[PDB]
């Protein structure tokens, strides 16, 4: 009772762990930036550090989500993939789509994305469960 | 001539293929047929290879003590001789004359020959002992620690010899594992944990039953021994009914009960089935008890001594074994007695991988939440 | 012248390309033809060839008690001499004067010429299913991703443990693949196809059969030999029937079957076939029985003492061996018909290798562009 | 009651610990003793035990035509009944009334108990000689030295090519070691020691012998069986002689030989020995022939019809099986007497590993000293 | 009675062990002995198993044409019948009567069975084809080049996939080599390049000779065929003398000439030796010529027809083959028919290592003498 | 079907696939440099860096082609490469690096040579694969 | 003869062999520091560097001993180590680093403990090796 | 015909190759230093470079000669080892035994050492030859 989809699902939820972690961390970063919005030099250094971390935490999202999609494809699964695809659409949209005003939208963006990733974690665990015994 | 009474049971009494197209002794065949042939040769006479009426070997009635079966014939004059697999008993001999056993036998066991066991989720460790696995693990971590202690405890001439000896070690380990696994996968030796009835007495996973009415059942009820008494206790206190009503019933049960049943019966019938189709059974251990099929003859007769002597003559002439090999093994169909590798054999490897992976991931997450927290707050 | 009755059996005797365009001995051609030519050249006589009507060599009918075929032709004055593959027998020796054997022979075996050496491109994946190969690939990429994440957001311990678990994983994986491949190779190596008839007696995977009825089967019967006794026991219990109709059928049914069936026939005919298209047969097992073909003649004749001499003279001068070579090998449609691993078994490896190399070069080029362009220019 | 002549053969009959201190039937003890006790308890008679002078069971002399042993004791009135392992035979059946078999038995095999599982410490070096291990070590150190020189005086290409050649070298080396180890393992795996007599007929590495003269050899002779015929052919051409003197010699010569010799004897005696020290024997091959021991009596007697009944009653009540268990297993000096790799085969690996680890730690410590001391202080 | 003249040649005519302790036909034994026994049984008469005087089969004198041997006896009345392996010839039949051949045979070949060949200095490549080795090499260097072209041609996402595919490739290569080498070392199949006489005609490395005087030598001198004529040319123009004076001489020559000699003789004697000691020979190919040993009898006799008929009776009764199997194979001693790894098997690996090592070393030396020279002078 | 020469052809194919882009970048760099203060100095020097750098790869891969087609018994195609080996030896002896004309000429000629060797190797592999 | 515990004992032996020299160097460094401008400042700071550095190794190797002797079913020797684990936890909680007395005291006590565990592991291995 | 001594001998002559090379290079260095004995700054830089190279080319001699000795020992050879031993004695003597005056002796030292290494190369090749065929 392995099916090659159980491995993919468990790997997917493993990665979703740090996905949730980074989503919460970005939420906290946006919250502290909202609070913020030589003490000025200190705030500048802090925001530079946080923005550096953010820009460093961009490629992994793309990478692991594309991995999710490609592994779901290579496993002949066709009910979860279709749910991860819209996120890939949004990702590729972000390039030619996209501080004091931008955070207003980034907040809800990160919130909805965290909700999506949590729901996906639960769904992947359920799939692995009712697929690992048959 | 002579009145030869017997019963239809293979490979003793078998009807020739064209039995309807024939009328005479040529109809029948098997072991006891050639036996009676050689017996008449020794003595010299005519015989009519008749059959019993009720299709029973022999017994009596608790109230009317009427002998039903070949016993009733040889006692009530209906027959003159009974060349059949007639079991020898105290009661049956108290009335008639039994010749020396021509076929010694005893109760035995019948099971389904070992089939390829479950993939053994953690089977990839079977080639080696768990101790060796733990030693590999602890050696790896100890070597990593030592490497850690030649960089902070010292700024190499140490990493060189350490790397070389570790290379030697992992080399030999890889080689040993590969060789042992190849040996395992090439020959594919099969064994069952049941080499006797003592084993069945110890364990209780696989069941075992007997014909609900027969000499075997009574013997098991009787025979107050630490083992057989325990097995009777089990089969009496056990559900569902391990017993059966016939033989083929128990055979098909074992067949469909591949790995959890075993039928006890005469060793002769077991050796016979094991050579018949579908060649998916086997006998193990040895004869629990010891009985003997011998000729029978009325109390007062004239062939008693002649037959008793011919029996020994044949047993010494290497003839009974000849007929047995003929009707059991030469006639036997089971004269005879690579694959890919499924995932189930290695699933534990991927489980371990995912485990270590999530572990390293959580470690990294907490290390990050500590490092960044300290660097920002301080 | 001198009458000479024969039979149409190739290559001993046949019809020329255009026999209707010719009238006389020039019509036919074959081993026996040149043999008769040499016999005439020796004894110095002219002869006239004829064919037998019954198309049979010769035998007696249990009801008529009258020889048939060329045997009857000679006994009944219908023929002066016979030059054909007339097997020597005791019954036939009682009515004629068989010359000495101009050709010794016996029963042989025939099997399919093994040339099954067309390995798949991705045969190296057979040891274990794609179900595991995909897992392996995705495990590699996942471990790469996780090492990347770790060394990215924590510039250790997680690295050490993922390295250890990947070490364990790849160890087990390569060892398992190697072991299953070694099992396949070894098993495929220690398979002796055949070396004699006993190779068939001690096995049942490859069935073996003979003609419907002939001296072959009769020899297999009434044979003291335990080996041939067991082989006859097997063939008699054939299901489906190993015995077949005219030899062509027994030949074609093995021409189609890879190695499942074998046909037992005359060694000479087997050799003749092995040199005929589609050259997909062979003969390895030495001749089982020992017999010989000879030139017959009416008992009260004057040539036997003048024929045996010519036969022996030719057998001594090797002329008969020359004729056999001519009519089997020189006229043969088939001229004359390893352990290591061929590239054919490992092609897919290099295919995917070069594919990955080209993909990497392409990715490197596009990255070089997107970097240099966007940086120096943009 | 009643005279009872017997023989001294263990465990059937023996002398008590202190037989001189006792006077009467209490002197002896054994299976047959309790058997006679039960027979008396059944028929209700007092008896007096005696031993045979000739120490032989019984047989006729071609010159005297006079039975000997207990057989003669009975025929010649010197004894009233015999209770001993008196084999049933046709010649003996012609002079007495053998009771029914109280113990069935037959010819068996005996071999050395295999416990050779003492592997050397450095057994893992057996696949190839030290002559190659030293070369490997020195090649490792030389390659290290040369890489050091290169990266020292030229801070490439030489590095790339030495890496490639070392890759090739280590590839071939580990592959060769693994392959030879797999050969050893597999070969040691597919060796079925024995399962029957045919296992010996089809081989000659393990010799097999019998007693100098006895019913065993006679059965091996005058035997239609092709298997036993071939075995007798072999033993008759024995060089050295497989036949031996008193059983003790045939037992000791296999007790010393690892697996080179086997002794064929009575199944009962083999079982008795297997339960005796030094518990270095075993019996696996099922009984070849089928015979039985019985209680004798003078032909014109009055007990046979009163003795067969008791024998059958006891065989039915399992009392005989109980006595056999008592005198073979309960009294046995031996209570009851894998595939994977044990650490014993790989000890030297971890030994040298830890040795190198300690050496590296020592070198690192002395280097730390010679560095810090000489730099900070000096 | 009858005058049976023969000669001492095994396994036809052999003296019983206790020949000096016996006086009669019981002295002799072998094939032709039982043959004459069955012949007399068929016909019915007495015979004195005498022997020839000059110890010769039969021949004449070019000047006195006196028949020396059994021929001289059956011609000069000194004998009445010659049951011996008397070859049938034109001349011998022109004077007496030869029965139909009872033993068909022909010239054959005798060599020493294949022994473990030389270690094969470059044998570690045998598991694979040289093409695969060159492909491995060129793939390694091409991959190294590509890696070189992702560091200067670009500053990775390229080294990742390249490293992974190279890992896959080397994995499969290691596994294939290990598996094939294990298969080679486990079963150890042996073969010689001589499966016929055509091969001996082609090559000239291993020699071959014949008895300096005998039917075989003349036949080879004669028999003007492309092959046998070529072999006669060789053995006539070749040094040292390939011929011999006796049979055992050639046998011992082949034994001490393990891999460069082969003796031609009657196939019967070859099959006989191959079953005798030291079991270090073998026969290959098939009978070159075809001859037959048959009974002999004076020109005008009375047993001619009776013996000619009995011969066919036996040939059909499966009796001649029985006696042959008895005196050649059943009596045969050769009824039967892992190691470590020496350095000679892998010496080429160390040679290659040292080669590449010195090469890299010279490269480094010249690179240093260029780099330092340029940096100092400029 | 493989014959071990299809492998060398595939390898030379994947290598010439990079060589063609190498030469195209050479040509475009020369076109951009044809412009002939600090901006231009940098735009020239940073590119002359890559130019003077990517020189050994050509020699290496060409000698590799030669060695392979020599060991594969493929002579008909080695003669199509040895002249480039002589050219590269002459370049190592004396190479000018007025200079834009010679450089663009050799770049264009080598680009055409590599593009043609591409099709040559491709057709040779195709012919060798189905030569059964 | 091996029983897999001799391995853990050998490993702990080779590790304590380094621990003893570690503690001896600690003691000698404290003796040299007992001297209590730029020369002394450096002689103190460069050594406090190594001191503050070589702290994780003790924790690591001790937890390793614990884990091993736990997985080897060797309980009689684990109780001889868990108190040091509690000590190290308390140190991680609060560790002073007036201070020379406490430091030399703990150094001497730990050195004696390790030297005794040396002989303990040695005798245990010796007893386990010949327990056949 | 391998004996495990042929491998050792061929490895030894391989290493002796660069031993001879470094001996000749040291001879050339001493010769140019003798010739020598801001132009002054240039000469100082050159002599610093050459002395750095020298000091870097000290350990390899010890290493490979000790390897020669130990491999000759481990091969049960006892006629060549005894000839390499005196050089090891001199090496260990150099520590507690040892510009304008020191070169006078270093010159002859390097010369005699080169002669010894060349003689040893020839002897090792001869040994490998008449030991590889027997």
């Amino acid at each position: 009772a392995f099916t090659f989809a159980a491995f993919c699902y468990m790997l997917s939820l493993v990665l979703c762990a740090a996905l949730i972690f980074f989503a919460i961390w970005h939420i906290i970063a946006f919250d502290e930036l909202r609070t913020d919005f030589v003490h000025a030099r200190e705030r500048l250094r802090n925001i530079e550090r946080i923005c550096f971390l953010l820009r460093k935490l961009v490629l992994p999202e793309y990478s692991i989500h594309s991995l999710f999609c490609i592994m779901f494809l290579c496993a002949q699964e066709w009910l979860t993939l279709g749910l991860n695809v819209p996120l890939l659409f949004y990702h590729f949209w972000r390039y030619f789509h996209c501080n004091a005003d931008t955070l207003s939208y980034c907040q809800k963006e990160a919130w909805c994305k965290l909700a999506f990733y949590l729901l996906s974690f639960f769904y992947y665990l359920y799939c692995m469960i009712y697929t690992l015994v048959s | 001539t002579v009145v030869v009474t017997t019963i239809l049971e293979s490979p003793y009494v078998m009807m020739k293929k064209n039995h309807e197209m024939l009328e005479g002794n040529e109809r029948y065949e098997g072991y006891c047929v050639d036996l009676a042939a050689e017996i008449a040769k020794h003595c010299g006479f005519k015989y009519k290879l008749t059959i019993v009426g009720d299709g029973k070997y022999g017994a009596r009635d608790a109230d009317t003590k009427i002998w039903n079966g070949m016993v009733g014939e040889l006692v009530y004059g209906k027959a003159d001789i009974a060349i059949a697999p007639l079991t020898i008993t105290l009661v049956r001999e108290e009335v008639i004359d039994f010749s020396k056993p021509f076929m010694s036998l005893g109760i035995s066991i019948m099971i389904k020959k070992p089939q390829k066991s479950k993939p053994g989720v953690f089977s990839f460790l079977d080639p080696l002992a768990y101790e060796i696995w733990m030693c590999i693990v602890f050696a790896y971590i100890g070597v990593s620690v030592v490497l850690f202690l030649v960089s902070r405890f010292s700024p190499s001439l140490s990493g060189r010899i350490v790397g070389g000896v570790w290379w030697f070690f992992t080399l030999i380990i890889i080689s040993s594992y590969t060789a042992n696994l190849a040996a395992f996968l090439t020959v594919e030796r099969m064994v069952s944990p049941i080499e006797s009835a003592e084993d069945l007495s110890k364990q209780t996973e696989i069941a075992y039953g007997t014909l609900d009415s027969g000499s075997t059942k009574e013997f098991f009820r009787r025979s107050k021994i630490a083992v057989f008494d325990k097995m009777w206790t089990y089969m009496r206190s056990a559900e569902p009914s391990v017993f059966v009503r016939t033989t083929a019933e128990g055979v098909a049960r074992v067949r469909k009960s591949k790995g959890k049943y075993a039928y006890l019966l005469e060793s002769t019938m077991n050796e016979y089935i094991e050579q018949r189709k579908p060649c998916d059974t086997m006998k193990v251990g040895g004869n629990l008890d010891s009985k003997g099929y011998g000729i029978a003859t009325p109390k007062g007769s004239s062939l008693g001594n002649a037959v008793n002597l011919a029996v020994l003559k044949l047993n010494e002439q290497g003839l009974l074994d000849k007929l047995k090999n003929k009707w059991w093994y030469d006639k036997g169909e089971c004269g005879s007695g690579t694959s890919a590798l499924s995932l189930s054999n290695v699933a534990g490897v991927f489980y371990i991988l995912v485990g270590g992976l999530g572990l390293a991931m959580l470690v990294a997450l907490i290390e990050f939440c500590y490092k960044s927290r300290a660097e920002a707050k301080r």
